[PDB]
């Protein structure tokens, strides 16, 4: 009998002010009661549990669920109340590794630990609260009473405590064997090395002996898992990886739950499949929080054609440069590919414009860059070099004149149309020899009726009356009218802080048709100088009188 | 060497703050730093029974090519129990002030064994491959509000000899930094600082002329319509700050639908109204006082060509401090490096003037700032901030 090293128990307490779980045992069939007693008796022999006296006041229900096969019954303990009453543990395995991050290893072995939670002891002081009772047959005897001596499956602390224990044991072996790379995830271990398959399977055995010293079971038999490995909905292959097949439901009538399931399934496909877009379906979801409830459908039918051809991703090589390329898909949609070698994509993806009233392409590309940047630092611990469909001169003009501060990391122009551009550019000084339009607009709140127009320095004038409008709508129309009726160069004076704030944000597309018409006018002008004055101060040409009448 | 009792504020649990992604070299930097801190007892590894967490990252201070560890103790500091020194008004009035790092001193003092579970941080792993290394501080941690307050007694004893030697040298402490001022205006102040350096081993900023820079109006021999229109707009804005500003005579010049580039001669009445407004803006603002119970607000505007303006206030139009920052520092091509340096200079000025930091209103989208500001940050503290997404029309007026 060689000595097993002890696993140090994690000290566990309950949430403050909670005594513990006192929940009555559910009624059970005689066959279920018998089945539970057989399982528990074996476990008590194993040391997983021990019988407890009447002193313990805490109890958690137990149920029996039967897999028809082997007429077999499995014990299910419901710790939900003790889970609510148990302390908070450190955030554990938030997120999962992404396949494009894995480097290539000549040999890779996967070991799944068995009865892992039961191989790790529980803190003696907390065992009192894991108590359950097996009802007696006919309820003519006191029910059998048990407590756990190890980490119960389904308990709150079991995953966190297991992973902490597993790391501590693994740390020495990894330092001793730097050539191997070991990854930890849940009840599995991924060991990879560029070693010859001989020395690899040798160190795999050495690691298994190392776990034996602390009493951890491992698959010594030729591991049932062999490449390809299916892991977290990924198909993993020695030189390639891809997403496990995606199932998009087909129904003449699609409930809201299917669109919520179809949009997420499309997002998952987008990490390796280029050109996936779920914008039209997500718009249908909006305004609806109920499961029971298509223009768009051609793009969704196009997604099925895209998903019909197989697409795979490569693994990451730290020696080569990391590169990301972005394309404008239209309707605020962006598509990107991250790769190190041409046509060999580690991963792909999409970006959707944030919910805004106005916007432009340069801002959206900037946001796409930030997202890819954060995603890449997560996955590869570095920022990629960017290939971007914007001229250097265009980005230079934008950031030097944008009122906000902005930055894009190292990048280069790629001439893959459509190219992001600045559609219009306001002047910074008034234009000599350009006619000056003083504009104004106003509406009556009660009647919703108003006027918009202008007076100019050459005596040109116009006032147009309007039906279903507001002060903000009229102020914009006035500017719009000045643009329609002026030459290619024009000075426009307004008092609307609302309009200047819209124009000074430089949209190239908008929700309001009035804003987009102004944009279309600005694009046609050679020079436009937009100046602001305070209203009702008697500035000349500020004909509030004409539009208010 | 006796740990002092510390607890959280009543009704407040420890900080539970998500750690954000770090580049590989910053992870490698922190691994080297925290391994050595373990050997020196500064920190010790911890387990999953600790649900608390505070973000940590790495920076390179100027004059060094060695990584440094910064912990974002903002959430802990706000949840930390308030600890029971009036701010030195002389420091802002002193000709020259020098800033020193006293953070290493805190590591000699043990931390109360009960409070350490609240100083938990996590070195992250790339791609969630291995779980993060979790530590907790065994000694007083840099960046914590309780670290200067607990060490105040020791520091008072350490610098009591130097203070008696030089009673014209001001001393102030904020976080892990020591602020030493003087009216000496001597290059020997640099050596006298070396005297304070060795004295610490045994055991350059100068105030701006104006707290609030004046509002100025152009002086011209010929005015255009556009010139008079921009003037009336500025004066109307200043009328919110200053009482007697009048725009009536200048607006009467604008009468008629005149072309923007046309020159208007000023009347004698219009000249007078502008001179009376000049005189109004020469005087200081009326009844502007600092309340230590209120927050300071700092707004920054990007002016172009590496120039940045800012104003510090508590009540709008009652500015306690305004100023402008230009730089030849290695930030000409990067707007975010400029803003981050600007945010640092303004917060330092804020520490000197009131001994507290302001809440910034930054002219930048959140996602851009959050992705990059740690790349250029060099200070042991971190202020608070929010994001301005609507362009201010006032930008021209501060220029
Ligand atoms: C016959 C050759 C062969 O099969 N080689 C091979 C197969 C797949 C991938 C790789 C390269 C990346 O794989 C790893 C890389 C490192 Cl450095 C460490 C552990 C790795 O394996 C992991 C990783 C994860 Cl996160 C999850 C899983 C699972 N399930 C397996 C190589």
């Amino acid at each position: 009998m060689v000595p097993i090293s002890p696993i140090e128990t994690v000290p566990v307490k309950l949430k403050p002010g909670m005594d513990g779980p006192k929940v009555k045992q559910w009624p059970l069939t005689e066959e279920k009661i018998k089945a539970l007693v057989e399982i528990c008796t074996e476990m008590e022999k194993e040391g997983k549990i021990s019988k407890i006296g009447p002193e313990n006041p805490y109890n958690t229900p137990v149920f029996a669920i039967k897999k028809k096969d082997s007429t077999k019954w499995r014990k299910l303990v419901d710790f939900r109340e003790l889970n609510k009453r148990t302390q908070d543990f450190w955030e554990v395995q938030l997120g999962i590794p992404h396949p494009a991050g894995l480097k290539k290893k000549k040999s890779v072995t996967v070991l799944d630990v068995g009865d892992a939670y039961f191989s790790v002891p529980l803190d003696e002081d907390f065992r009192k609260y894991t108590a359950f009772t097996i009802p007696s047959i006919n309820n003519e005897t006191p029910g059998i009473r048990y407590q756990y001596n190890v980490l119960p499956q389904g308990w709150k602390g079991s995953p966190a405590i297991f992973q902490s224990s597993m790391t501590k044991i693994l740390e020495p072996f990894a330092a001793q064997n730097p050539d191997i790379v070991i990854y930890q995830y849940m009840d599995d271990l991924y060991v990879g090395s560029d070693l010859e398959i001989g020395q690899h399977r040798t160190k795999i055995e050495e690691l298994r002996q190392h776990l034996l010293r602390w009493g951890l079971t491992t698959p010594d038999k030729k591991h049932q898992k062999e490449p390809p490995f299916l892991w977290m909905g990924y198909e993993l292959h020695p030189d390639k990886w891809t997403v496990q097949p995606i199932v998009l439901p087909e129904k003449d009538s699609w409930t809201v739950n299917d669109i919520q399931k179809l949009v997420g399934k499309l997002n998952w496909a987008s990490q390796i499949y280029p050109g996936i877009k779920v914008r039209q379906l997500s718009k249908l979801l909006r305004g609806t929080k109920a499961l029971t409830e298509l223009t768009a459908e051609l793009e969704l039918a196009e997604n099925r054609e895209i998903l019909k051809e197989p697409v795979h991703g490569v693994y990451y090589d730290p020696s080569k440069d990391l590169i990301a390329e972005i394309q404008k898909q239209g309707q605020g949609q962006w598509t990107y590919q991250i790769y190190q070698e041409p046509f060999k994509n580690l991963k792909t993806g999409k970006y959707a414009r944030m919910r805004g009233a106005h916007t432009n392409d340069v801002k959206q590309l900037t946001e796409a860059v930030q997202k890819i940047t954060t995603e890449s630092i997560v996955i590869w611990g570095k920022t990629p070099k960017f290939k971007l469909p914007i001229q250097k001169e265009t980005w230079e003009t934008w950031w030097t004149e944008y009122w906000q501060a902005t930055w894009i990391p190292e990048w280069e122009f790629v001439n893959t149309p459509p190219l992001v551009k600045l559609w219009y550019q306001l002047e910074k000084e008034p234009i000599v020899g350009a006619e000056t339009f003083y504009v104004d607009g106003a509406a009556n709140r009660e009647t919703k009726l108003g006027k918009a127009g202008y007076v100019t320095n050459k005596g040109r004038q116009k006032v147009v009356p309007l039906t279903n409008t507001t002060n903000q709508k009229t102020e914009l129309q006035a500017i719009y009218l000045a643009l329609q009726d002026s030459g290619l160069e024009v000075n426009i004076v307004t008092d609307s802080q609302y309009a200047l704030g819209i124009i000074q944000a430089q949209p190239d597309k908008s929700e309001s048709e009035l804003v987009n018409q102004i944009i279309e006018q600005l694009i046609k002008k050679e020079k436009v100088y937009l100046a602001w004055v305070p209203a009702h101060k008697g500035i000349g040409g500020n004909e509030q009188v004409d539009k208010l009448v | 060497i006796e740990t002092v009792p510390v607890k959280l504020k009543p009704g407040m649990d420890g900080p539970k703050v998500k750690q954000w992604p770090l580049t590989e070299e910053k992870i490698k930097a922190l691994v080297e730093i925290c391994t050595e801190m373990e050997k020196e007892g500064k920190i010790s590894k911890i387990g999953p029974e600790n649900p608390y967490n505070t973000p940590v990252f790495a920076i390179k201070k100027k004059d060094s090519t060695k990584w440094r560890k910064l912990v974002d103790f903002r959430e802990l500091n706000k949840r930390t129990q308030d600890f029971w020194i009036p701010h030195p008004a002389g420091l802002k009035k002193k000709k020259s002030v020098t800033v020193l790092d006293v953070g290493d001193a805190y590591f000699s003092v043990p931390l109360d064994e009960d409070f350490r579970k609240y100083t938990a941080f996590t070195i992250p792993s790339i791609n969630n491959e291995t779980p993060g290394i979790r530590y907790q501080y065994n000694v007083l941690p840099q960046g914590w509000k309780g670290s200067p307050a607990i060490f105040q007694s020791s520091m008072t004893k350490i610098l009591e000899p130097f203070k008696k030697q030089n009673p014209d040298i001001v001393i102030y402490q904020y976080m892990d930094d020591l602020y030493v001022g003087s009216d000496l205006e001597i290059g020997q102040h640099r050596t006298k600082i070396e005297e304070l350096r060795q004295h610490l081993l045994r055991w350059e900023l100068h105030p701006d002329k104006w707290t609030v820079q004046p509002i100025v109006l152009p002086e011209k021999d010929s005015w255009t319509v556009n010139d008079i229109q921009k003037l009336v707009g500025k004066l109307n804005w200043a009328s919110q700050i200053y009482p007697g500003i009048k725009v009536r005579q200048l607006s009467k010049l604008l009468r008629g639908t005149k072309a923007l580039t046309e020159v208007i001669p000023l009347t004698e009445e219009a000249e007078l109204e502008l001179a009376e407004n000049r005189e109004i803006l020469k005087e200081p603002v009326h009844g502007v006082y600092y309340d230590p119970s209120k927050d300071l607000i700092a707004e920054i505007q990007k002016q172009g060509q590496g120039q940045w303006t800012y104003q510090i206030y508590q009540e709008p139009f009652k500015n306690l401090k305004t100023g402008k920052y230009a730089r030849m520092r290695g930030a000409h091509t990067n707007d975010v490096k400029q803003l981050t340096e600007a945010v640092q200079k303004i917060t330092t000025e804020s520490i000197v003037i009131w001994g507290k930091t302001p809440k910034f209103k930054l002219p930048i989208q959140k996602e851009t700032w959050e992705t990059w500001w740690t790349e250029y940050w060099q200070a042991t503290w971190i202020p608070e901030w929010e994001f301005v997404n609507t362009p201010p029309l006032v930008k021209l007026w501060y220029q």
